[PDB]
């Protein structure tokens, strides 16, 4: 029910964002957490899947930012570290609430997060 | 395994509306459809392509049939168009459509 | 707009306390090069913000003695310190203080009453103090200080001389003592000056050039020069004179650096057969997966790009872009074909149907799993096709359960027949083609594996860079490495043979793992810097040689002894005077 990403995360290019999908209003262990990415005017791009429970990371490659989804069980926030990065992976990064098995749904979602990725500051 | 829709539909109030998800080779009885309003998480209509999540419209209706998947909307409202998404099932990473806009014209 | 300008020979500095006498004495230290660039500024209608880099010059033209102030540090936040100085009725005021600063930071001028430019206590060069960490009070002319940071010590240096040139740095040479050291701690990376607003100066940047003082009788330095400046100054950096005297001095050496680097590795690099594992026409049902040895290869992912592909993708280990960046040991893709939501079921620390009895997987195992609808191909009626539907534990990891034995509920034994609960374990999915999601089944796959620890039997595929010639590169062929000019050679390598050698036991022809060719070595290039001079009393003229190599990788004449430069060659021919090599004498005249 409730999905909370960290922030906005401008970096320059080749750097690192790593960023939090805060479950709350469900049992984060009985779900996957899919990773969903929206270029700015552009299709849903999702990144991988991660399992609460272990190291659940599929990765869609396509755009390659060394990403291993990391979710913390105590706080049930799954982490997407997107490294390596480019000005194309600037984008609202969605992480979207999955079924434990096979049906994937996702049903609730983050609210997004941006990431500027450019030599640009902010 | 990658899926095509139509970028854009324009149909006016209480038209019936039909936005397609195409996807190459094999298809996948599950598909997922989605409407993202401007700036906004794109938001599940359609789920296995024959279900509704709760709450959403009885105009929302979702298919297939060989290796196209319909958004189909009856009797649209001018607040209901927004952009839909199609999400591809298993195959590997589900590759969402391409999106949709749609638009409501009668304004 | 920075307006450069020649340093000419200013900012040397006596590096040390020591006294000398008429000792030519070399040393190593930051210095300001000589004939750099310097940045200038002014002061009219001029102070920003510059690097403080690993030293600083500084100099300005004072008829009117205005530029009193300097500010250094990094942040310059107020929070650390910085050094402040100010030079006003003749009484030097000087703080590390710490305080926050201007838009411009300034002294100010009311101009022309009783107090001259009046505004002593314009003060508004920053906010505040806050912390201090010390404290110590006190175109004609020309003011030279030096700062560098050095172990806790800020420094200056300084010299005030009377001059007459508007423009620019006079041309002329003498040298700086210290005045201070101050044993702050600071971090310097900036600083800018300051002054008293209602006049020239200039900065340069030190570097670790190495000169030749000539201290004088006195202890004065009288001259200096650099070492790394020119030819005629890397000779007299190695006589320690300044004289020279004519002849050809052997001065440095010359080593071609290499282009970039060459990595070649055998083409192919074989390959880990994972489509007979996802290819393989007839299954192993999940009750009973295979379990396959893929080794000697290369992760061979490049065939998964392009299918239907798979369902999911699991892979629990390591990043999915190390499976070909990271080799692994006992390689084992699981071949098996599960029913739709079993995918679930297999997975670390699964309860399920699949996990607790047919198929089970450790809690440690790194690796896959993967599904895909075969209902599209295995479905049928096929029941061959069979799971165990109950088992009395879990599977020990990677263990099989083959049990066809009687599942027995009570104390009464079956006996290999069927009586009153009494259970055959073992049960079979029955595939209906009108199979839907939940109902189709998945095949799917497991890569058992230790990660690391072990041989590489399924690795990375290992990059290998293209192949360029004739140019001196660093290389590594196969792990043999080395660096040279990688060449076409007709050496005719045996079929099984690696390398070539030579007699000195250097590695020398190899052959392009890739493609089987036979590549020359050769040493990059050396040579010696040999600086031809007629004797400094006659000219400052040289004329550098260099041995034994090609003139390129340098008015050149190539001879048999190297590439000359500087010299013009002469159809005439004389008696010898500074025999250079093979026959060639150089001499100053016309
Ligand atoms: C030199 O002063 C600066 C304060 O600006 C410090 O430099 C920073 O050091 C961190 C390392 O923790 C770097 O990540 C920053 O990029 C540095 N800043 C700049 C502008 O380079 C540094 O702590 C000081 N040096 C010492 C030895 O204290
Ligand atoms: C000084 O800088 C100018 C550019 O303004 C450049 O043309 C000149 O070569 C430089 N001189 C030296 C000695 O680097
Ligand atoms: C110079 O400036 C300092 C600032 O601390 C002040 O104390 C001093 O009175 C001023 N005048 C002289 C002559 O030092
Ligand atoms: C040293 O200074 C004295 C001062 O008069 C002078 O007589 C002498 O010539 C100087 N010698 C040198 C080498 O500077
Ligand atoms: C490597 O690939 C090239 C492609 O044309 C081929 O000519 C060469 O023989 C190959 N070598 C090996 C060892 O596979
Ligand atoms: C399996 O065969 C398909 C042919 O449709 C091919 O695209 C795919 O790369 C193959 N994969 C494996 C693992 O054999
Ligand atoms: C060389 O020049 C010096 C002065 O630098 C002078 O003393 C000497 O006479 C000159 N040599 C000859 C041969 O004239
Ligand atoms: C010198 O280098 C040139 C390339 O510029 C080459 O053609 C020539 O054969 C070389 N000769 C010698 C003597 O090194
Ligand atoms: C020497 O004379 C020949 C003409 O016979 C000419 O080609 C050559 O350039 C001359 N040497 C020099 C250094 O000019």
């Amino acid at each position: 029910v409730q999905l909370v990403q960290s922030g906005a995360e401008v970096k320059k290019p080749g750097a690192t964002v790593k960023i939090s999908c805060k479950v709350s209003g469900y049992s984060f262990s009985n779900y996957y957490i899919h990773w969903v990415k929206q270029a700015p005017g552009k299709s849903l791009e999702w990144i991988g899947y991660i399992d609460p429970f272990n190291g659940g990371t599929s990765d869609n490659l396509k755009f390659k930012g060394a990403a291993t989804l990391t979710a913390d069980t105590s706080t049930d926030t799954a982490y997407m570290e997107l490294s390596s990065l480019r000005s194309e992976d600037t984008a609202v990064y969605y992480c979207a609430r999955s079924e434990y098995d096979p049906y994937y749904v996702m049903d609730y979602w983050g609210q997004g997060t941006t990431v500027t990725v450019s030599s640009a500051s902010t | 395994i990658v899926l095509t829709q139509s970028p854009f539909q324009s149909v006016s109030p209480k038209e019936k509306v039909t936005i397609t998800c195409r996807a190459s080779q094999s298809i996948s009885s599950n598909l997922h459809w989605y409407q993202q309003k401007p700036d906004q998480s794109p938001k599940l209509l359609i789920k296995y392509a024959s279900q509704s999540i709760s709450g959403i419209p009885s105009r929302f209706s979702g298919s297939g049939s060989g290796t196209d998947f319909t958004l189909t909307i009856n009797s649209l409202e001018a607040e209901d168009f927004g952009i839909y998404f199609c999400q591809q099932t298993n195959f590997w990473p589900y590759i969402f459509g391409q999106g949709t806009k749609l638009e409501i014209l009668k304004r | 707009p920075p307006a450069y300008t020649n340093s000419f020979t200013r900012g040397v500095y006596y590096p040390d306390k020591v006294f000398r006498s008429s000792v030519l004495h070399s040393t190593q230290d930051l210095f300001l090069p000589f004939f750099s660039n310097v940045t200038w500024f002014h002061a009219i209608h001029d102070n920003p913000v510059l690097p403080f880099n690993d030293g600083v010059y500084f100099a300005s033209t004072e008829k009117s003695n205005i530029i009193r102030g300097w500010i250094f540090g990094t942040t310059l936040d107020s929070k650390t310190q910085s050094l402040l100085i100010v030079n006003n009725a003749t009484n030097v005021v000087i703080k590390v203080c710490e305080f926050q600063f201007c838009n411009d930071p300034f002294l100010g001028v009311y101009y022309h009453k009783n107090n001259k430019s009046w505004m002593e206590s314009e003060f508004r060069v920053y906010s505040s103090a806050n912390n201090c960490t010390f404290e110590y009070v006190s175109f004609k002319n020309l003011r030279e200080f030096v700062f560098k940071n050095i172990d806790g010590y800020f420094k200056i240096y300084s010299k005030h001389t009377p001059i007459n040139l508007v423009r620019d740095l006079p041309q002329g040479f003498s040298a700086l003592e210290p005045l201070v050291d101050l044993p702050i701690g600071i971090n310097i990376t900036r600083f800018q000056t300051l002054l008293a607003l209602h006049a020239a100066y200039y900065v340069g940047y030190l570097q670790p050039r190495t000169f030749l003082l000539k201290y004088n009788e006195n202890g004065t330095i009288t001259d200096a020069v650099d070492c790394a400046l020119d030819p005629l100054s890397e000779t007299k950096c190695t006589l320690k004179s300044f004289t020279v005297e004519k002849g050809i001095y052997q001065t440095s050496n010359f080593r071609v650096q290499p282009t970039e680097s060459i990595v070649r590795f055998p083409n192919i690099t074989n390959l880990c057969p994972f489509g007979e594992v996802f290819n393989a026409t007839r299954f192993a049902s999940v009750y009973a997966w295979n379990r396959k040895r893929i080794s000697n290869c290369v992760a061979d992912y490049s065939v998964l790009y392009n299918s239907a592909s798979f369902s999911t993708f699991k892979c629990y280990g390591v990043s999915p872009t190390k499976l070909n960046d990271l080799c692994f040991t006992n390689v084992y893709a699981d071949s098996f074909v599960i029913r739709g939501d079993e995918v679930r079921q297999i997975a670390p620390g699964q309860t399920g149907k699949i996990a607790d009895y047919n198929y089970k997987l450790p809690d440690d195992f790194t690796g896959c799993v993967i599904a895909w609808n075969s209902n599209n191909l295995d479905s049928k009626g096929n029941y061959n096709y069979l799971y165990r539907l109950f088992r009395k534990s879990n599977l020990k990891p990677f263990e099989r359960d083959i049990s066809t034995e009687i599942y027995q509920a009570g104390s009464t034994p079956c006996n290999g027949v069927e009586g009153f609960n009494c259970y055959f374990p073992l049960q079979s999915y029955g595939f209906q083609p009108t199979n839907g999601v939940g109902y189709q089944p998945y095949r799917v796959v497991v890569l058992s594996f230790e990660l690391l620890h072990a041989p590489a039997t399924v690795c990375g595929p290992k990059k290998s860079t293209n192949l360029v010639k004739n140019k001196c590169v660093n290389f590594n062929f196969n792990g043999l490495t080395g660096t040279g000019v990688l060449t076409e050679s007709n050496k005719k390598f045996l079929p099984f043979q690696q390398f070539g050698r030579d007699i000195a036991d250097t590695t020398d022809a190899v052959r392009d793992p890739q493609t089987l060719e036979i590549l020359d070595i050769t040493p990059c290039s050396f040579g010696g810097v040999s600086v031809i001079t007629p004797g400094t009393n006659t000219s400052n003229q040289v004329a550098v040689l260099y041995q034994d190599v090609n003139c390129t990788e340098v008015n050149v004449f190539q001879t048999r002894a190297g590439c000359l430069i500087g010299a013009e060659h002469v159809n005439n021919s004389y008696e010898c005077d500074i025999p250079i090599g093979a026959g060639i004498c150089a001499s100053y005249q016309t």
